[PDB]
RNA sequence: CGCGGCCCGAGGCGGCGGGGGCGACGGGCGGAACUUAAGCAUAUCAGUACGCCCCGGAGGAGAAACCAACCGGGAUUCCCCGUAGCGGCGAGCGACGCGGGAGGAGCCCGCCCCGAAGGCGCGCUGUGGGGCGCACCGCCGCGAGGGGGCCCGAGGGCCCCGCCCGAGAGGGUGCAAGCCCCGUACGGCGGGCGGCGAGUAGCGCUGCUUGAGCGUGCAGCGCGAAGGGAGGCGCGGCCCUUCCAAGGCUAAAUACGCCCCGGGACCGAUAGCGGACCAAGUAGCGCGAGCGAACGGUGAAAAGGACGCCCUGCGGCCGCUCAAAAGACCUGAACCCGGCCGGCCGCCGGCCCGCCGGCCCCGUCUCGAAACACGGACCGAGGAGCCACGCGCCGCGGCGAGCCCGAGGGAGCCCCCGCGGCGGAGCGAGCGCGAGACGCCCCGGGCCCGCCAUGCCCCUGCGGGCG
RNA sequence: CCGCAGAGGCCCCGGGGGCGAAGGCGGCGCGCAGGCCCCGCCGGACCGGCCUCUGGUGCAGAUCUCGGCAGCAGUAGCCGC
């Protein structure tokens, strides 16, 4: 049960912020669970989505494996390589299947300076949350 | 609202009604008309409020109170009871802050049955008033009454439970859509207290036992 | 050529038409942004003080 | 409009803190014939009941004494009525100097509503 | 014929101010009529609409030339409570004090003493200083916990067995999701003497205004002062009780649109704002002041329509994508209509089904409607005794010679505390006086109180008692 | 008493639902009636029996309002220069 008084519950209002979000909360909403090989490494659930790195689609019907190729920000859907809608003729360049970040699980993230420094900033934060509470 | 445009009657000669018009020829203002203001609109000004005498109020929480330890009433009202010990219920719990702990409790008390009964009754509104902040609804379990416990953060997270301190008990919840029998499970200061939270109502007294 | 505007109370719909947010108001969004969350206060109490 | 009245009462009295809100004013009798044996709180001491007590309107007004210099005294019962509630208040208030360390200052009550009813 | 000072004026230069805007709240002026009185002229509507001027975050008001009549209070404002009176004495209109609360705060100038001690190019036509004697918002963050099988275009579905909880508020995701994602619960940082206001107060005449009634407040003209003002009926006289006008400043408790945030037993596309639609005060109309619409919805994904065959081109067929064409799009009613297939005139009743019998067109005003009395071509959707306050009576609940969620205060929408008021005694224009004798209930008699008139007796006497 | 919209409750392992909700079309049954129920086809995501509470709560008419649309009718008409 909500406490804060500040924070609205109203339908309306809530589907109005989903659909006029700002580009940094779009990037935010669009998160997928890592596998349980990439928790053990990094002590984190989440992470951001983002151009380069590989999935697993694990739910719908068009499960499978690939890179992500493009990110569609104002659909909230990606496009993974090989995952497209049948083609009418066999020379015609593949139709992506856009897929919701929801239902896919992080195998192996593309890793750049700043995605590393993010990662720590995150780590170093939850340290403080469990060393606040229980042990 | 309705009355925001210019609008006059033309009249009688032109093979037309005779109520007020726009200037090309709209129909306007009456309640009959498209657009048009409603024949007594709403107001602010009604009454909203009701007027109940102290004493009745008195009367309506100590009956309701009466009511709560009758056991077939507890039956009539929705309560699954068959593994409740006695009527009235009173625990000793101390003071609980896990959600575990409070479970761990209405397991051995023999109240788990309308937990449950709540947990999986949780579906969605027909009608308008889902798009109206009033999408979800669920039973009602047992209502907790504590004093100088805390009990409020183990037990708030459970369906259907809700919770109430002793020297200011709500006759809405002891009387859920105006059916009196509820189940309460009372904490023991909370009973040795309510022994005398009626004497602290200054020349108050309870209305005689009938046949 | 009146200094003042023409307004009458006997039509508030042409007041509606033409008035104060009707338009850009540029100057006005500036200053109201400057004073609620800026430092146009703390400027104020410096000068004052 | 309870809950902001409310609010502002509890700053007003955070910000003066350990002196209390309301400040000591006479009795007085209720004026016609209707109300006549009976008393009430008044808006303040008149000069007479001061000399009663050795104050000063200045003084007076430092401790929190509320000072009327429009009103008379009618009789010499009101007189004494008055000069003994201000006894009595003189017995019962305490003063802090500026040298006064901060925990005995942390330890003092501040007096709720009505100073004497 | 000239030139120095003071006084009264003129032109220029420098530095600082003013002007206009704001459908609310606030202050000051000017100021209607419709309407009610079953007509209407005083009255009412209304000290309203509207016009003009002027500030602020509030404004205005404010420290007694006040109430009162008491075993008195004590600047202003705001809340609760309630009848004196005005009135074609008609219809109507209408305050304040006492009492209970919120809030609480006091002061100055002139006059008098000193006299340039001053803000020093000013100012003695007065700068500066003083009383003289006795005694709550914002910013930043982390944030737990689920699998197996069946079956579907996709499950958040069905069956089985689990986990998290200071988090089972919600939103999204291909179908009902605490555990798929974002959030939700749990943090940190910043903020004795001297002296009291003149074309004034008041009065006469006139106009407006008020509940203010031989004057509530204001104003014009004439007259015009020394101790003065007030005590809800005038004039003259004598007392008592209270205050000191004609100069000035002041926080709080209170009101409120635009704009921002939160909530709702509210509306759901002819509703709700005129305005849910990438373009609304828009398109469009008027010389102008102004007037002012209509228009929401494919699908999970545009995957938005393969190939082939006819065709002078326009187009058509066959099929393709999809769960589905849902094909410019959700569903797709009524009126009206085309094809094929069956029948022959409306309603009621009987029947082996076209025979027999019965039947004027509804709604309305009206003594009286089928009427040559009015309205009605047809279909859909909308469409008219609700709410507030006052009064009378009836039913029910609680308490009962009593009863009572006033405003408000306690950090508990529902808990605790909480004055008036009404009831308890009437009658009388008023000074005032003031009830027991009977009774299941009801009716009626009989007595008692007040008002009016009388007889007798007597104290304290136009007073008391008895009748 | 029947029906409409909404609020507070119940609906014995926690009401009915893509194994198909609301709505539309046709047909039985039940009720003096207002109405209700079931079946078949269409449709594609919601729905409500009983108790208490609430109201902008039921249409044939108003020379009613807004929208659609018929007969008349392949009719009148397409005569100045
Ligand atoms: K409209
Ligand atoms: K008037
Ligand atoms: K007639
Ligand atoms: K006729
Ligand atoms: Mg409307
Ligand atoms: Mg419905
Ligand atoms: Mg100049
Ligand atoms: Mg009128
Ligand atoms: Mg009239
Ligand atoms: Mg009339
Ligand atoms: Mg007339
Ligand atoms: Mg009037
Ligand atoms: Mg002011
Ligand atoms: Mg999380
Ligand atoms: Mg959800
Ligand atoms: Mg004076
Ligand atoms: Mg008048
Ligand atoms: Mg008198
Ligand atoms: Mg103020
Ligand atoms: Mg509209
Ligand atoms: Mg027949
Ligand atoms: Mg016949
Ligand atoms: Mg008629
Ligand atoms: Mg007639
Ligand atoms: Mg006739
Ligand atoms: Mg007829
Ligand atoms: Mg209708
Ligand atoms: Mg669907
Ligand atoms: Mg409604
Ligand atoms: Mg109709
Ligand atoms: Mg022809
Ligand atoms: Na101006
Ligand atoms: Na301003
Ligand atoms: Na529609
Ligand atoms: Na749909
Ligand atoms: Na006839
Ligand atoms: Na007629
Ligand atoms: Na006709
Ligand atoms: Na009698
Ligand atoms: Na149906
Ligand atoms: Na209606």
């Amino acid at each position: 049960m909500k406490l804060n008084s500040a924070v609205t519950a109203s339908r309306r209002k809530c589907r109005k912020a989903y659909f006029t979000a700002n580009a940094e909360t779009r990037a935010k909403m669009m998160s997928s669970r890592l596998s349980k090989e990439l928790r053990a490494e990094h002590k984190i659930k989440t992470m951001p989505i983002r151009r380069g790195d590989i999935v697993e689609i694990f739910t719908g019907g068009h499960k499978g494996t690939g890179k992500v190729v493009e990110v569609r920000r104002r659909d909230y859907k990606i496009c993974v390589e090989g995952i497209n809608q049948k083609a009418r003729n066999p020379e015609a360049k593949p139709v992506p299947y856009p897929i919701h970040p929801s239902n896919c699980i992080i195998k192996e993230l593309y890793m750049n300076g700043s995605r590393y420094r993010a990662i720590k900033r995150r780590q170093e934060r939850n340290a403080e949350r469990l060393a606040r509470i229980g042990k | 609202a309705g009355v925001q445009c210019t609008a006059h009657s033309w009249g009688p000669g032109r093979a037309v009604a005779r109520l007020p018009r726009k200037h090309g020829g709209i129909g306007a203002y009456a309640n009959f008309a498209r657009g048009g203001h409603m024949a007594h609109p709403t107001t602010v000004i009604r009454r909203w409020c009701r007027k109940v005498n102290l004493n009745q109020r008195r009367y309506a929480v100590a009956s309701a109170l009466a009511a709560s330890a009758n056991a077939a009433l507890v039956e009539a009202r929705g309560h699954r009871i068959a593994d409740v010990p006695s009527i009235p219920l009173v625990v000793d719990t101390d003071n609980v802050t896990k959600t575990k702990d409070a479970l761990a409790i209405i397991k051995a008390v023999g109240v788990l049955r309308d937990v449950e009964r709540c947990k999986d009754s949780r579906h969605i509104r027909a009608g308008r008033g889902k798009m109206r902040n009033r999408r979800y609804i669920t039973r009602k379990g047992p209502l907790v009454i504590y004093n100088t416990e805390d009990v409020a953060r183990g037990f708030r997270n459970l369906p259907g439970v809700d919770l109430c301190h002793v020297s200011s008990i709500r006759l809405l919840e002891l009387a859920p859509g105006s059916h009196p029998g509820r189940l309460i499970l009372w904490t023991k200061s909370a009973f040795a207290s309510l022994d005398d939270v009626y004497a602290a109502k200054q020349n108050y007294t309870l209305p005689r036992s009938c046949i | 050529p009146s200094a003042k505007m023409r307004r009458y109370n006997w039509s508030y719909k042409s007041l509606r038409r033409r008035t104060q947010g009707t338009g850009s108001m540029s100057h006005m969004r500036k200053v109201y942004r400057a004073y609620n969350s800026g430092t146009l206060k703390a400027n104020a109490r410096k000068y004052l003080a | 409009r309870k809950i902001r009245r409310r609010q502002t009462r509890l700053q007003k009295a955070k910000a003066i803190f350990p002196c209390p809100l309301q400040k000591l004013r006479p009795s007085v009798t209720r004026c016609s014939q209707k109300f006549n044996l009976t008393q009430r709180i008044g808006r303040g001491f008149t000069l007479r009941e001061l000399q009663g007590v050795g104050l000063s309107a200045g003084k007076a007004r430092q401790i929190g004494i509320a000072v009327d210099p429009r009103r008379k005294n009618k009789s010499e019962e009101s007189v004494a009525r008055n000069v003994a509630r201000l006894k009595e208040y003189l017995s019962k208030v305490t003063i802090f100097s500026k040298q006064a360390k901060p925990e005995e200052i942390q330890q003092a009550i501040q007096h709720q509503g009505v100073v004497m009813p």
